[PDB]
């Protein structure tokens, strides 16, 4: 992986390819600062425990290209994209 | 892989309720090409003995209640064909 | 009005501008042939009696360009375009 590299972002539930990310950069974020400024700093804060124990060493940044929408098989009728909700509000004249 | 087995399961289960055999008839080539775990690869090179499709047979179903192809149809469409059979036999008379 | 003429198609219910028809011709239809082979014939037939009494002497051909949707204020939830219905059947796995 490297600047300019094109990677595929796969779904773990069903190995579906969702998008191609084109790498801008590959950097080492300082998690202590992230945990401090964004989440408060408390070591027991969920987001922090997650940032310390699950998040990996580096962050990959890059514009995204969409190939497929994630697949959900539950309550499709309640799942709205911002475009859909916008079309809906609009039809009913909701302002 | 064997007709004898599937027939057994069908008879065992029928004693207590209904049984539906759905043959996910996805073609082998498709299965191998999409294999992202290298099991077909290993089996091809002898790292695994008698692997179905490679060194062991797959007795294709003959009177399957429903035949589907994961290469030709999406999952929600396949799930729905299955739901349609159930619906049409009165199993799903909803709430 | 002659071929190449760009007309605005207006909605009588609210005087909204709906489509711009760019003429291809301005011929005068054999309301007898039409009414006989196309609608079966008989001088009574509803369409015939409409054809003869309400339809004007000549038809104005010409492809169309969409400028406004056409405002309905009743049962918007039940009003579907072919696009809308195609999207719905697709979300539900409906084949």
């Amino acid at each position: 992986l490297q600047a300019a590299s094109r990677i595929t972002l796969r779904d773990f539930r069903d190995d579906r390819n969702l998008a191609i990310l084109t790498i801008d950069d590959i950097y080492r974020p300082d998690k202590t600062k992230e945990a401090k400024l964004v989440f408060g700093g408390d070591p027991e804060h969920p987001a922090i425990v997650y940032l310390n124990n699950t998040v990996k060493e580096f962050y990959i940044g890059g514009k995204i290209e969409a190939v497929n929408k994630l697949n959900h098989y539950d309550y499709v009728a309640l799942r709205y994209t911002p475009a859909e909700l916008r079309v809906h509000f609009d039809k009913l004249g909701w302002s | 892989p064997y007709e004898e087995s599937r027939k057994f399961a069908r008879d065992a289960v029928s004693q207590a309720g209904s049984f539906f055999l759905v043959h996910v008839a996805t073609p082998l080539e498709h299965c191998e090409q999409s294999d992202k775990r290298g099991i077909y690869a290993a089996a091809r090179r002898g790292e695994i003995k008698g692997f179905t499709g490679v060194d062991d047979p797959y007795e294709t179903p003959e009177k399957a209640d429903l035949v589907v192809d994961f290469s030709k149809q999406s999952v929600r469409s396949i799930v729905h064909e299955i739901i349609l059979v159930l619906e049409s036999q009165g199993f799903l008379e909803r709430q």
